[PDB]
């Protein structure tokens, strides 16, 4: 669940990697050391936040998952990218992503939270669907098609509205829940209706 | 006129209201003062004088709480009369122009506190630049004061090499000024050297403020501006390099040197940049800043050979040839990297020279025409001696190359001239080994 | 000695390869085979037994536990807390 | 050296697009890629290939 | 000046360039093609392709006078360099054909780069084509020719990308379409940066007015403007959303021009920004305004890809496309009266796995969340799709409980509970609102 809730932030980090990509197609030309002097080398002041905002989602989303990759990542990763909290003054060369040398951190990022998600969806697709063909490519990826929602807001009231009280002449009070109903809710709303990402 | 005076108490006493609401400072509260000024001049036998009438009347009174006893009322007076377009008197740019020069704001941190009051990065830039180009005009003697207020809203220095980035305005910082009519004038207004001597301490506020003031002083006054910031140079041994930038920036923009004064301007500038490098250390070679101060140097030989072409010019190449002499002879040995960059820059350099030599000799050498042979560049050995002189590293050429270059220059003239030339008390001065002698 | 400790992440990664307590990262979900409550229990007395073996020759659980050289028992009592 | 830049060129060009099998090698060279005249000697080498 | 033949020069150099670069692997090779178009375009004929070579040859003067500030002048003297080059002189035969190849292994790299960077999706073939009017190749020949708008950076086998993930040969209408797209943009976050939400759209045009690009774009008269703008609609459509069709992107463009039209009849009468209504940053001003309105109408045709050809008729019997963004709603009540009229016809199966995939984006649209604002008759048609919904939806429950319990434990109860759904059909048609009385009564005495 605790990695499902980070899927919100995955096309604000791909719109990163897309305006990455289409600025430093290039190679041992980049000439910038650190994260802050490049987000200071920009002069309009909008894209500046912008691109402040979306490095601190992107630093939150790294500094929240940097176990999991190295240990059920399919692209095998050292041990010298996730040994301490990346901050704006880190090093510039995590954000560009590669795929051999200190780059492996957006990608590794990016692929692996695709892996979970067409894992969950092909555990659903196995299960009850037995088949469908709906695919979307990773060209347009808008908000709509992630697993999006919110635990203080979205997903505690739809279980806390599945408790049920049950009491006996005698009198007792028996919790139960009722797993077909919670079912029913969660899959109608949240992880139905989704692709299976390329 | 009865509601003309009832007009102007009720613009004093709205004016008041909205100097009262000045007390707190934040951008929240100056977002509210362009609003009320909008709809004040928008409901207002008026003539446009009595609405500058009642502005005029009261900025005379707050200098006397603020010229002995304060930023704010600058800003407040430039949105008040930009808020009309209305014409200032040149004796009140006496006023208004020290409203605006940071004192007691000596740190940068007090500047980027003052920074979110005025965060949008480009009304201002207007503001400030038409503000300046209205000041231009023959009073001119604050303005200097102001570019430390416009060089802390925008991105940091720029440190690369020169003819890379762009020409003078964006090195310097300014994008919007015509300087280039006033460093190159009759300079009857040397009141800048004085306004800079008195105001030194503006330049701990910032970076780009003694690049700025280097792209503004003309050339007789520009070895002065070096002398009196060594101590600056003390505190930080990088700014030489703006110093070299600068350089290189207004040399290639005056044409040919044609008197005696850029003569002695020129030296006077190469003699204390030299003072200057020559003084502290090698630590202004620091962090391996070397290869672009070896860049620096070669461009500004460059551009001083292209210059001269009257060859009683050639102190000037010959200063610039033992300036690069002097920071070759500094630099700490680490490999080969800077064993082959010291070879590629001096080959580079003794090019650039042998290339000088071959563009203003284009003519042959003691043409006789009056049985009294004498030489065509009448003061030749002289520029031979001297270009000759500097010690350079002998692992290398220098020595083997030019008196090679001479000695094929020499024999282009026929042996019985030439033999009665050597000996007819203009072959002068043997010098105790004097190697062009000994040519 | 650089023996392959129980409840660690897995791909081998011999020893107490874990970050500081104060981590914002996922709440440590159970590994390759395992139902998460005996993962965390097994977990937590193991981090017990550790930390009374820690308490004793505090060297060998520096040789031990892989990022620190400062102290193990502030470290292991956040992660008690934990 | 002239003949290995010809084809040097000729072969970065068939490598990343298509080619008939067939097609005698001038009939590629001046019309197709609409090549000059460098020399007669290479085309007189390339003509039965 | 006459010291070189520099048409015959880059005439050399042009095929040893092209064939350096490769795209993707299979989308569209086309280096046979640049040799082609770039041959036919540049001599000294028309003023169209001598104009091109003038002002191809500033930007290979102004990008050479910044590729070689970085030299250290003793590679700048590139004839002495070259002739004590003595490996060259002898490999190259000659010393002027020696030097001749020396500019031309120079220039050759540097047309490599330019032409990836123009070539980025098909913008030469805008040349190549005949019968196109004069705002193509006018704006072609005016973003070519800035050097400030149109950055072009410098770097052996380039990779030029594609942005569009075209079809066979797109060639893109409008000349650039990725730096104009590129260049609102920026122009977008800074005009939502500078002021607020209420005049953004005036801001957002006066500051597009502004730029050389609009006082460009301001002298072509009135139906050059409609054509660019209606091109600009196409090719933003297929640059943002990968469609794979050419009729479904047809009703896109009528959407978004729906859309800006809207977003145009919104305001009551400025009549200072709209006299430029037939201007070109409305587009990002309407998918600003209703992103996820198309994008939810997006995935309702790509999920179901039939109901387009139901679409066919649709314009064809409303005349949509005039006032409002109304083409949701009809293709909301084409899907449904598709599921309406057959309800077991591929098999009970596939009618569940098709009904449990347009669940979704069916029940986001008939949300007051997602319709914010527009006329009475798109709410009405909502009501509509509501009810037709909910009966849809009422069956798709009936089905996946008893339906497939049935055809799983027990098969003798079918020919009953197929009967019982027509029954609830039958009863239910008058009225489709289980919050009330009756219909809930005849649910309960049916079962």
């Amino acid at each position: 669940e605790a990695e499902l809730r980070l899927v919100k932030f995955l096309p604000e980090i791909l719109a990163l990697q897309r305006d990455l990509v289409k600025q430093f197609q290039n190679v041992s030309r980049v000439e910038y050391s650190s994260i802050r002097g490049f987000i200071h080398s920009h002069s309009s002041d909008g894209l500046r936040k912008l691109l402040h905002d979306r490095i601190t989602i992107f630093l939150s989303t790294w500094n929240a998952l940097r176990r999991s990759l190295e240990t059920n990542g399919e692209i095998k990763l050292p041990k010298d990218y996730c040994c301490s909290d990346l901050d704006l003054d880190a090093e510039f060369e995590v954000i560009l992503p590669r795929r051999q040398g200190l780059g492996l951190c957006g990608t590794a990022l990016v692929s692996y939270l695709i892996s979970l998600h067409n894992n969950m969806v092909y555990t659903v697709q196995k299960f009850s669907n037995e088949d469908n063909s709906y695919s979307v490519d990773i060209s347009e990826v808008a908000d709509l098609h992630v697993i999006s929602y919110e635990v203080e807001r979205d997903l505690n009231p739809l279980i806390l509205s599945n408790c049920q009280y049950q009491v006996q002449q005698g009198g007792e009070t028996s919790q139960e829940f009722d797993l077909e109903k919670i079912q029913r809710q969660i899959s109608s709303r949240f992880l139905q209706g989704k692709p299976r990402l390329t | 006129k009865e509601l003309l005076k009832g007009k102007k108490q009720a613009a004093v006493v709205m004016l008041d209201r909205i100097f009262s609401v000045l007390q707190p400072w934040s951008d929240i509260n100056l977002q509210s003062f362009m609003t009320q000024f909008l709809q004040f001049y928008s409901v207002v036998q008026y003539e446009e004088k009595e609405v500058w009438t009642n502005l005029w009347e009261h900025v005379k009174k707050q200098m006397a709480p603020f010229l002995e006893g304060k930023l704010t009322l600058g800003l407040s007076i430039l949105f008040m009369v930009e808020a009309a377009e209305f014409t200032v008197p040149k004796k009140d740019l006496d006023s208004l122009c020290y409203l605006l020069i940071p004192s007691a704001g000596s740190p940068e941190a007090l500047h980027s506190d003052l920074s979110p009051v005025l965060r949008i990065r480009q009304r201002w830039r207007i503001y400030l630049t038409n503000l300046c180009l209205r000041c231009i005009d023959e009073r001119c003697d604050r303005w200097l004061g102001i570019l430390p207020l416009l060089h802390t809203c925008m991105q940091k220095s720029p440190p690369k090499k020169n003819s890379k980035s762009q020409p003078e305005d964006t090195w310097a910082g300014l994008e919007g000024i015509s300087f280039s009519e006033f460093r190159d004038k009759a300079p009857t207004r040397s009141q800048p050297l004085q306004f800079m001597q008195s105001k030194m301490a503006l330049l701990r506020v910032d970076e780009y403020l003694f690049r700025s003031w280097l792209s503004v002083v003309p050339l007789e006054s520009l070895s002065s501006y070096l002398e009196n910031s060594i101590d600056y140079l003390s505190d930080v041994p990088v700014r030489v390099l703006d110093c070299l930038q600068g350089i290189s920036y207004r040399l290639p923009g005056l044409r040919k040197i044609s008197n005696q004064n850029m003569k002695k301007d020129v030296e006077n500038v190469f003699k204390m940049l030299m003072h200057l490098v020559d003084i502290y250390q090698h630590r202004i070679f620091g962090e391996n800043l070397l290869q672009i101060y070896l860049t620096e140097c070669l461009t500004l030989h460059e551009t001083v050979c292209n210059i001269t072409a009257n060859h009683q010019f050639f102190e000037i190449p010959a200063l610039s040839a033992e300036l690069i002499c002097k920071l070759l002879e500094l630099s700490p040995p680490g490999e080969k990297s800077y064993e082959d960059l010291v070879t590629s820059t001096l080959q580079e350099a003794l090019a650039t020279t042998r290339n000088w030599l071959r563009s203003l000799f284009k003519s042959r050498m003691l043409s006789i025409s009056s049985a009294y042979v004498r030489l065509t560049y009448s003061e030749e050995m002289a520029v031979w001696r001297r270009l000759v002189e500097i010690g350079f590293p002998e692992k290398h050429g220098w020595k083997g190359s030019l008196l090679g270059d001479m000695e094929g220059r020499l024999k282009q003239e026929p042996p019985r001239l030439q033999i009665s030339f050597f000996c007819s008390s203009q072959c002068r001065d043997g010098g105790l080994h004097d190697s062009v002698s000994r040519s | 000695a650089n023996a392959f400790l129980p409840t660690m992440p897995e791909d081998t990664q011999t020893g107490h390869v874990l970050g500081s307590p104060q981590s914002s990262g996922v709440a440590e979900v159970s590994d390759r085979g395992q139902s998460p409550v005996v993962f965390i229990l097994t977990r937590l007395l193991t981090h017990l037994a550790m930390l009374v073996g820690a308490t004793h020759n505090p060297q060998a659980l520096t040789v031990i536990i892989k990022p620190w050289v400062q102290d193990p028992q502030g470290f292991l009592q956040q992660h008690i807390q934990r | 050296c002239e003949a290995l830049s010809i084809i040097e060129i000729t072969l970065g060009f068939l490598s990343t697009a298509g080619g008939d099998p067939g097609m005698d090698l001038n009939v590629y060279i001046e019309e197709v890629l609409r090549m000059c005249d460098q020399t007669a000697q290479v085309l007189k080498a390339f003509s039965r290939c | 000046s006459q010291f070189l033949d520099t048409t015959r020069l880059v005439q050399s150099c042009v095929q040893g360039a092209v064939g350096m670069l490769r795209d993707q692997n299979e989308s569209c090779a086309r280096n046979m093609r640049r040799v082609t178009i770039l041959l036919d375009l540049l001599n000294e004929d028309n003023t169209r392709n001598a104009s091109f070579l003038r002002e191809s040859k500033m930007r290979l003067h102004v990008l050479l006078n910044k590729q070689e500030e970085n030299q250290v002048r003793s590679l700048k003297e590139w004839v002495t360099r070259e002739a004590a080059n003595q490996d060259a002189l002898q490999e190259a035969g000659t010393f002027r054909h020696t030097l001749w190849k020396r500019v031309q292994d120079v220039v050759t790299p540097i047309l490599a780069s330019m032409i990836a960077h123009i070539d980025r999706d098909g913008n030469l073939e805008l040349l190549a084509q005949p019968d196109s009017p004069a705002w193509v190749q006018d704006l072609w020949m005016f973003i070519y020719s800035d050097i400030k708008f149109l950055n072009i950076s410098l770097v052996s086998f380039i990779l030029v990308q594609s942005h569009m993930n075209l079809l066979k040969d797109a060639y893109n209408a409008v000349p650039f379409s990725w730096r104009i797209r590129d260049y609102l943009e920026e122009l977008w976050v800074q005009a939502q940066y500078i002021t607020d939400t209420e005049g953004l759209s005036k801001k957002f045009v006066e500051i597009f007015q502004k730029t050389p690009l609009g006082v460009f774009l301001a002298q072509f008269p009135v139906a050059q403007q409609q054509k660019l703008l209606q091109s600009y609609l196409k090719d933003f459509l297929l640059l943002t959303m990968k469609v794979s069709s050419r009729e479904e992107l047809m009703f896109l463009q009528m959407a978004l021009w729906s859309c800006l039209r809207e977003l145009q009849e919104a305001s009551g009468t400025p009549d200072e920004t709209y006299k430029f209504p037939l201007s070109l940053p409305w587009v990002h001003l309407a998918f600003q305004h209703f992103r996820t309105r198309l994008q939810n109408f997006s995935r309702i045709l790509t999920i179901h890809p039939q109901v387009l050809s139901s679409l066919s008729q649709a314009a064809e019997k409303h005349s949509l496309a005039g006032c409002e963004m109304t083409l949701d709603a009809f293709a909301a009540m084409a899907c449904a009266e598709m599921l309406k009229g057959d309800l077991l016809k591929p098999s009970p199966k596939a009618w569940l796995q098709l009904v449990k995939n347009l669940s979704t984006p069916l029940e986001l649209v008939c949300s007051e969340g997602y319709l914010c604002d527009s006329g009475s008759m798109t709410r009405s048609v909502i009501q509509e799709v509501r009810a037709l919904w909910n009966r849809i939806f009422s069956i798709a429950l009936f089905v996946e409980h008893v339906l497939l319990g049935t055809e799983s434990h027990i098969p003798e109860l079918s020919p009953l509970v197929t009967t019982y759904v027509s029954l609830l059909d039958k009863c239910l048609e008058e009225d489709s609102n289980l919050k009330t009385c009756r219909p809930f009564v005849a649910v309960m005495t049916t079962l």
